């Protein structure tokens, strides 16, 4: 009913685009070794079935680096960047509630809401996927997801590269001993390691068994039942590395061509499969930060008087506008 | 013609001794989701009878491993792994497995499969990859059908209010299980009083008012003195509960009431076993050589 | 499809047996012996062609060279005569597919107080205006 | 490598030159069996009489009625499966096809009274699954039609009983070889309503479905193609079949009269019949010729056949 | 014999040079590094069939007098040997295919490794110039992810982008042997792996062509062994390469084939698209069209809390004829473009489906 | 009425008269043959 | 009544009032025409 | 592939009469108990299957049918048997068989085997070295449940004390055989009745045990006992089949007492 | 047609005319048009000059639904 | 002779390339063609 | 749509089409005749 | 553990120094070998 309930959310969707990369290889950069031949043949459909195959080896000559890539252009985007909201029902969670008849009250009410919701008889073989449509139009959708935050978090952090958390953190800042890559994300008597004047911006949402934590530390494992995937992983899960302690600068050897993280050929963004070969690059991930696109509050300042152009007006009569300052400013319509 | 063979390719990041391993563990018996001609490591390991981000355990490693097909290890080349399929329908010429079990095994039998119960897990762990591969044990069909008993038995009792040996030729066997995941128990549950209800039919109550019939034709032939033994549902209800006379048989000219109860029961005889444990999948069959079957040894079987 | 988290923008016209459907789409034959044309036709009735079960994208198979839809020599806009042959091409008809044109509720919003300029200033006071988006945004004849 | 059959039986319910190698055949037991079968399995209150007549009147006007029993030594040994199919293709639920199958082979047979002995055949099942002697007990899987001999109102047919399908030589037109095909209308494949999707190993099993309701008997069969094994596909279609399920179940001191039994609750019945060891199962749906009209069909690829013909029973 | 090789290592043994000092300092000291690499292994895989009434005519049993099945038999053999030569070719198009593969796999972005190697004094940076080498690098990822879309029109900054890349990437080895050269004898230093649009976008007026024929070798390597070496390698496990030249140490033809070279920056380099010669007509992607995910965020239903800060522009700006600006209310959605570049929205009721579930 | 199939063999003739000088997708444009 | 009528519902939006759950959307097929769901058989006022 | 030719030495000293009966006795079924090329008679004959110490019952024949192995009796030269493996894997070509049952084996059914549960077991007396031999009936699969249905329940009613037709392939076939042989089958039936009955009402009880409104005293060692006694007695009567009557320009139809050709399944 | 061929396997003068060749990209091209020579002075339209159907559509009597919409 | 034609036909074989993997991929076969066209029939006319 | 009109200053807005126009089709199939060249032995490829 | 064996191969093959000279059951011994 339109009623704000003293609580502010902070959005954030997982999208992908398919760009053309360009690759440069200095003379003689691989040893490459070539087996022998060999056939095996098993049986085919009433005839037999051959089969070929050959055995290689290769190394890396090169004693520093050898070659280097670069994402170059921009084919279509792959997921609409729209409003696909989440929904925490499809997971088999662990305190239920008391009635049974309120909790049936509640998914109805927000399966009334949404499109991704699970279908009602539980099927016995897989687990509560949603429901098929039955035409796709712009694409994979994406899904946006919510964490609460207090209504009063300043806005001039939410208008540049930031963290969803509150607090950024990682790896990255500091990588001396062992010990300190745990304080440095969770202990809140320690100031931010970027914004030096506070613990942290968002208490409900960046502190050891807090609301977001509990909710989306993949070590806690709440949406483990369910398919659809969570841009919220890999910015709220720790990440952990067997060298830690060993390379010094491992930014490069962590950032080349980490596996996807998701499904591409599905009507939604579905957690990835087992056997996906697929290949992907990340820049956000890696430094923990994300990207605010073009976004406003009213819908109205978002135009200006003549001919196609973009309504900065940074604030105006406590409505907000964030001028993008995203990777992707130009190279997209509107 | 010939086997159903599976080869799955081993990623090249394994170190010497855990190959080492791996060249020991043939005749161990893997499952596979699905039934292709290629397949990788990871559609083995543990990681892959995940239930919903957490392990599984017995009340669950069970059901997997009766909704997924099984094949035996032969051969381990560098850097591939060759088995054969067993329950598909193809012939194997020279089958051999090895017995994982803690017990000694017999010439004929058949063999079920069960998950690690005994709390004693001899799974290797390929940390390189950092994967796990635990293999079921092999295990003789009386065994099979008393450790189940014991194990749905716990089932019920352990889930009523307020939150385990074995004899088998005169040796004691400590059996543990884990009992996660609530729901996933009372799926036997289902099966086994449902399993108990169409057993019953017009037929019983002859076959009730003759208890006390045996409890005379019993105490008289020794065998049957062993059936009533001093701990048993019949022959306590042999001395409290009574039997009202049959009312005549309705339409006993042309259908006969007990003829049909106990056909029926053998139906749901043969399933009970099957449903809450595994099916038969092997039955040892030593040509030659030694007939008696150590943890450890390596036997010729067939497949039925 | 569209706009996934509606239903359908208008209900009176969209839905099986409504209104619009009624009085539009051709499985029924209402607006018949009508001379007249209709341009809601091919958009209200579903087309059907036998390769549903056939084609990937006979797209291009069905985008090339479509004959004519209204006749060409009558001063209003009537159904083709059967004893025609003219084709043509028709974009929209493929993709179900609209255009605004530049248009407004007032119109006194068109136009900019000085030397022959078009003015978008695309909504004021419960009026609007309606910024085109066209294929012919230019090459087409305005005051000045 | 390969295992054929042989039979000698009359053509009345399957006519070989009609059907094109690679149908399916299925075997009869003897009629007189479900005499006394029904004469104590039938239900109390109920008179098996309803099944003498059944059978009576279908044998009186389906071939020379006399010596279709016992010492003749001939008899309708064998029926096609899509015989079995179009009378009684008032309950498959994509239905063109399965008209068209049944006008198709109305028309293909000898023409006259078999109109009679489709309504005549749909009565006899309707009646033994009202008599608690069931279908799936009496009908078995013969094989795959591979060559024939026929004569007037008699037949020699040999089949493919095991072993891979494309490895029988035939000579017929074509080619030496020949595929297995079956009606549109039977085709179930169980992957699309489970959601697995696989590649891979598929069974194919043949699955009978059991309504009974009072006076509203109801008995059709299907030819599953799924990935799960013989133990859990009964809980699969148990599964999709709910409302059938809960149908039979509920409209089939102290005592145990009026209590819910096998007879009453069984609602399908399945059999292992063979097996798709390829890489991916690809099967065309292509409409084709018998003789005269047209019917789709689904055109399989590498099928070998299995064996052990022993029933898995469905009433839970 | 690489089917047997447990593993094979190959070892660098390199020297850094030194400067004399004055205090107050640590004296410097000769430096020595000795570093020892392994290898990956990996195969290739092909396949082809022979169904059934083509293998009962080449095995030639249920032979027949006639010559009607002779023809047959013919036309099985011309089938199999089609089939033959194309699973033969197969090979030669995956071992480009896997070289991509292994290449991609392995290079880092350039948006890292140009900063990164321009603060290679004191190879290892304290902590102060590591927070500002990170500092760098964030603005850096973001101002250049597509440099050939923004830049599409002003190729004077491409060039020089390019004569970049194609230096910042140390060279390999110096293996003496007949090498891929140009016409006149220039050694050609490394490869351009592009597609085909970014490659007629390039040969447009960004590079220039220098010739339209190489010569390459059009020979294998060579192992054999045998010898001392096959001893070492029966009796204990393992054997070295030159083992006949260690003992003592103790105690090429060229091809005219058509290219593409162009000059970047001061190296004579290739320039290649193989989305046409390979990679057509078949079902296989192309390796550099790849993937790329970003991340989004937008803070919904914030409401300033402050008197100063929720203010208007000019006096007059966007007012309402009705007497209570409906601006002033805490706002509970939010705007933004779609993919099409349509507005949609995002309401608070969005939400329910996260904040009312019973965790 | 898909009859052409047949008028001759599909594989006949063995000797060709022209040469296809594209090697594309043909199962992309199936729509367009006979 | 056991339930809730379906007439009565006033308080939504254009918003929700579209949204493929509402169960009363099947039945806004005519700007001037009310359909709804009513008895067989009882054409006057009839009987209490 | 080769078969596996087991070979029986018949000794000497057996009177014309024992081989005379013998050489008949081709194409029926015996069972060892492990597999050997070469073997003797006393491990085909009944003294094989002491269980305590004393020939066995229906019940114990039926347990043993399943965990020894069968085979097929080819060809009997004047000096011993030839027989082949029929359960493992081999391809035996001839492996013909003789229908022993009274009940006619049609082309195309399964075969498995059953003790001579009903009637007298028809088996030839080798009094020259003292020692019998007794032959499985085979029977199609499809009378497997019901056969013993009708025999055990058929037993309950003689069981109870203090106040049936099997037509198959359209052919009938009582029980009474002509005769008073109500005793006999008493003392070789009894343990498969007491094990059945005190099955199927414990499971009646233990059922009404559980919750009153169906319509000291430790329960789950009750469950343990019923759920293990009824699933390893009940596995032991569901068979599977090993044979398949093939036949080719014969007879379909094989009466009791003739010869035809089956396959391994 | 090549029935004297295919059995086998079973077991001249141009002349100089003016045109336009343009060469388009890496391609050699004719570049013609039939206007004057083929279809002029006849009864018969020249068959390149087709045409084009649009369909173009606006609101007729809105009224925004809120309050804030209006300003 | 064209007037005597009741239909003519030409025949289409191509055969496409392929490319050697690794695994996880299923292993590849070639692929091969068969199209079938056919031709229409068309006249023209003149009066004098 | 109209990019002949739209685009009449830019001479190079067009030169990319009609260079990419007569690139995404596929040259038919080479039969055994002399053909149309131009005076210098080239081949011409299509007509526009 | 008994890495040992992991030294040299195990049959060598090398031609033997010597020949041993007791043929007695040496499995009753495997407690005195690495």
């Amino acid at each position: 009913t339109g009623f704000h309930p003293g609580i502010a959310f902070t959005v954030v969707r997982q999208d992908r685009f398919a760009t053309e990369q360009l690759l440069y290889a200095e003379r003689a950069s691989e040893s490459y070794f070539v087996g022998q031949i060999q056939v095996h043949h098993h049986d085919a459909i009433g005839g037999v079935n051959f089969t070929l195959t050959q055995p290689r080896a290769h190394v890396d000559l090169g004693v520093g680096y050898t070659a280097v890539c670069a994402t170059a252009a921009l084919r279509c985007p792959l997921t609409d960047m729209g409003n696909t909201a989440q929904n925490l029902f499809f997971s088999r969670g662990g305190v239920p509630m008391l009635h049974d008849n309120v909790t049936e009250s509640l998914r109805r009410i927000t399966a009334s809401g949404g499109r991704l919701n699970p279908t009602e008889p539980l099927p016995i073989f897989g687990g509560l996927r949603p429901a098929t449509s039955a035409g796709i139009a712009r694409g994979q959708a994406s899904v946006c997801e919510f964490v609460a935050m207090p209504v009063s978090t300043d806005l001039q952090y939410f208008r540049t590269a930031c963290n969803p958390r509150g607090r950024a953190s990682g790896m990255l800042y500091m990588g001396d001993r062992d010990a300190d890559i745990e304080a440095i994300m969770f202990d809140h008597t320690q100031s931010d390691v970027a914004y030096t004047d506070r613990a942290t911006l968002n208490p409900w949402a960046s502190q050891k068994h807090s609301y977001g934590d509990r909710l989306y530390n993949g070590t806690y494992n709440l949406t483990g039942a369910s398919p659809i995937y969570s841009p919220c992983f890999k910015f709220f899960t720790p990440a952990e590395v067997n060298t830690n302690c060993n390379t010094l600068d491992r930014l490069l050897m962590e950032a080349k061509a980490v596996a996807s993280q998701s499904s591409t050929d599905t009507e939604y963004q579905f957690k990835r499969p087992p056997g996906s070969t697929e290949m992907t690059q990340d820049p956000c991930g890696l430094f923990q930060e994300a990207y605010p696109p073009l976004c406003s509050s009213d819908a109205a300042m978002l135009r200006t008087a003549h001919a196609g152009e973009t309504g900065a007006d940074e604030v105006h009569l406590a409505q907000y506008l964030i001028r993008d300052a995203s990777p992707l400013r130009g190279c997209l319509p509107l | 013609a010939m086997p159903f063979e599976i080869e799955v390719l081993l990623p090249g990041e394994l170190s010497p001794a855990e190959t080492s391993a791996l060249q020991k563990c043939e005749g161990k018996i893997i499952t596979f989701s699905t039934l292709r001609h290629r397949a990788s490591l990871v559609d083995i390991a543990l990681s892959s009878y995940y239930i919903n981000g957490a392990p599984p355990d017995t009340l669950s490693l069970l059901e997997a491993y009766r909704m997924r097909f099984a094949a035996v290890i032969t051969r381990v080349i560098p850097g591939k792994l060759l088995a054969h399929a067993i329950g598909v329908g193809t012939p194997t010429p020279g089958l051999f497995i090895q017995n994982t079990s803690p017990v000694d095994l017999c010439n004929g039998d058949y063999i079920c499969l069960l998950p690690p119960v005994f709390g004693s897990a001899d799974s290797i762990r390929l940390d390189s990859v950092g994967l796990e591969i635990v293999f079921p044990l092999t295990i003789p069909q009386t065994l099979m059908r008393e450790i189940i008993a014991k194990v749905v038995a716990r089932a019920v009792e352990r889930t009523a209010a307020g939150a385990d040996v074995i004899c088998y030729n005169g040796r004691r066997y400590e059996l543990e299980t884990n009992l996660q995941h609530r729901d996933g128990s009372d799926a036997a549950i289902r099966t086994l009083v449902l399993n108990l209800m169409f057993s019953i039919n017009e037929g019983c109550l002859l076959l009730l008012a003759l208890i006390p019939t045996l409890l005379v034709q019993g105490a008289h032939d020794g065998y049957v003195n062993l059936l009533i033994q001093t701990a048993n549902c019949v022959r306590e209800t042999g001395q409290l509960i009574n039997i009202p006379p049959m009312p005549r048989i309705q339409d006993g000219h042309r259908r006969f009431p007990i003829y049909e109860t106990i056909s029926s029961w053998i139906s749901t005889s043969s399933r009970l076993g099957d449903t809450l444990g595994t099916r038969a999948i092997l039955r040892v069959c030593v040509f030659d050589g030694p007939s008696t079957v150590h943890p450890g040894d390596r036997t010729a079987v067939i497949q039925v | 499809v569209a706009y996934t988290d509606r239903a359908t923008l208008n209900p009176w016209a969209s839905q099986k047996h409504s209104y619009g459907d009624r009085l539009y789409n051709g499985t029924y034959n209402l607006t018949g012996a009508s001379p007249i044309y209709s341009p809601c036709f091919k958009f209200f009735t579903p087309a059907e062609v036998n390769t549903n079960c056939n084609t990937l994208d006979r797209l291009l198979m069905e985008a090339k060279a479509v004959a004519s839809q209204s006749s060409t020599d009558t001063e209003y806009q009537f159904k083709r005569p059967p004893g025609s042959t003219e084709m043509t091409q028709d974009p929209c008809g493929l993709f179900q597919e609209a255009y605004p044109p530049l248009c407004s509720s007032d119109a006194a919003m068109l136009r900019t107080a000085h030397a022959g300029e078009t003015g978008a200033d695309e909504v004021h006071l419960a009026q609007y205006l309606i910024r085109d988006a066209s294929p012919l945004r230019g090459c087409l004849p305005l005051p000045r | 490598t390969t295992q054929l059959i042989q039979q000698v039986s009359l053509t009345d319910f399957f006519r070989p030159d009609i059907e094109h190698a690679g149908s399916i055949v299925l075997i009869l037991r003897h009629p007189s069996d479900m005499i006394g079968e029904a004469n104590t399995l039938t239900q109390a209150g109920r008179d098996p009489d309803v099944l003498l007549e059944g059978l009576r009147n279908l044998f009186n006007a389906c071939t020379a009625p006399w010596t279709v029993g016992e010492g003749g030594g001939l008899r309708a040994y064998v029926t096609s499966l899509s015989f079995i199919a179009a009378c009684r293709a008032e309950e498959y639920t994509d239905k063109q096809a399965a008209d068209a199958n049944r006008t198709a082979i109305v028309s293909a047979y000898g023409c006259s009274r078999m109109e009679t002995r489709l309504i005549r055949f749909s009565e006899c099942l309707r009646a033994m699954v009202q008599c608690h002697v069931f279908p799936h007990r009496f009908i078995s899987f013969f094989g795959s039609l591979l060559e024939y001999t026929i004569q007037d109102n008699l037949c020699n047919i040999t089949a493919v009983a095991k072993g891979p399908q494309e490895a029988a030589r035939t000579d017929k037109t074509s080619t030496r070889r020949v595929t297995a095909n079956i009606p549109a209308c039977v085709f179930w494949d169980v992957d699309k309503d489970l959601h697995l999707s696989a590649d891979g190993l598929k069974h194919v099993f043949l699955v009978f479905v059991y309504t009974q309701r009072r006076q509203r008997e109801g008995v059709r069969l299907h030819l599953a193609l799924s990935q799960l094994n013989e133990q859990c596909f009964g809980r699969g279609i148990g599964f999709l079949l709910g409302r059938i399920r809960a149908e039979n179940a509920a409209w089939g001191t102290g005592d145990f009269r009026g209590l819910p039994t096998q007879l009453s609750c069984m609602y399908a019945a399945y059999t292992l019949i063979g097996t798709i060891p390829s890489e991916s199962v690809r099967y065309t749906r292509r409409m084709e010729r018998f003789g005269g009209y047209n019917v789709p069909t689904i055109w399989l690829e590498g099928v070998v056949w299995g064996g052990t013909n022993t029933w898995n029973e469905c009433y839970y | 014999e690489l089917a047997y090789v447990r593993d094979g290592v190959i070892q660098f043994e390199v020297q850094q040079p030194m400067i004399a000092r004055d205090g107050p300092h640590p004296v410097d000291q000769p430096v020595h590094n000795y570093m020892v690499k392994r290898i990956h292994k990996r195969s290739l895989s092909a396949a082809f069939a022979i169904a059934s009434e083509a293998l009962s005519l080449l095995s030639n049993t249920y032979v027949d007098g006639t010559e009607i099945d002779s023809s047959l038999r013919i036309r099985a053999i011309q089938q199999m040997a089609r089939n033959l030569r194309t699973v033969l070719d197969s090979f030669e198009r995956g071992t480009a295919d896997q070289l991509l593969g292994v290449l991609l796999e392995k290079a880092p972005p350039l948006s890292l490794l140009s900063p990164i190697n321009k603060f290679q004094p004191e190879g290892h940076l304290n902590r102060v110039a590591r927070a500002a080498l990170l500092s760098d690098l964030k603005r850096r990822v973001c101002a250049d992810m597509f440099f050939m879309t923004r830049h599409a029109r002003e190729p004077r900054l491409i060039s020089a982008y390019l004569s970049d890349m194609v230096s910042c990437t140390q060279p390999s080895v110096m293996v003496s042997r007949i090498t891929h050269t140009n016409t006149r004898g220039r050694q050609v230093d490394g490869v351009l792996v592009t597609t085909a649009t970014l490659k007629r976008q390039l040969l447009q007026g960004i590079l220039q062509i220098d010739d339209t024929a190489a010569d390459v070798p059009v020979t294998y390597g060579e192992m054999v062994l045998q010898g001392t070496n096959l001893v070492t390698a029966l009796v204990m496990g393992k054997a070295v390469r030159g083992m006949d030249d260690v003992a003592r140490h103790l105690l090429p033809v060229n091809a005219r084939v058509p290219a593409d070279l162009v000059i970047v920056g001061d190296k004579l380099v290739f320039l290649e698209a193989l989305e046409r010669r390979v990679y057509q007509a078949t079902r296989v992607a192309y390796p550099l069209i790849g993937n790329i995910d970003i991340t989004f965020i937008m803070p919904m239903g914030v409401f300033q809390a402050n008197s100063m800060d929720r203010y208007t522009r000019h006096a007059g700006d966007f007012s309402t004829v009705s007497e209570q600006d409906p601006r002033q209310f805490p706002p509970q959605g939010i705007f933004f473009y779609n993919k099409d570049g349509i507005l949609t929205q995002l309401t608070l009721r969005d939400a329910m489906g996260t904040i009312c579930h019973s965790s | 009425s898909d009859r052409i199939a047949g008028l001759f063999n599909i594989p006949a003739g063995i000797i060709p008269t022209g040469n296809v000088l594209s090697t594309i997708e043909v199962c992309a444009h199936r729509c367009i043959f006979d | 009544m056991p339930h809730h009528p379906h007439w009565v519902n006033e308080h939504l939006t254009i918003l929700q009032f579209i949204a493929p759950s509402n169960p009363r959307l099947r039945f806004e097929l005519n700007p001037a025409f009310d359909f709804f769901v009513a008895p067989g058989d009882v054409d006057l006022p009839g009987p209490q």
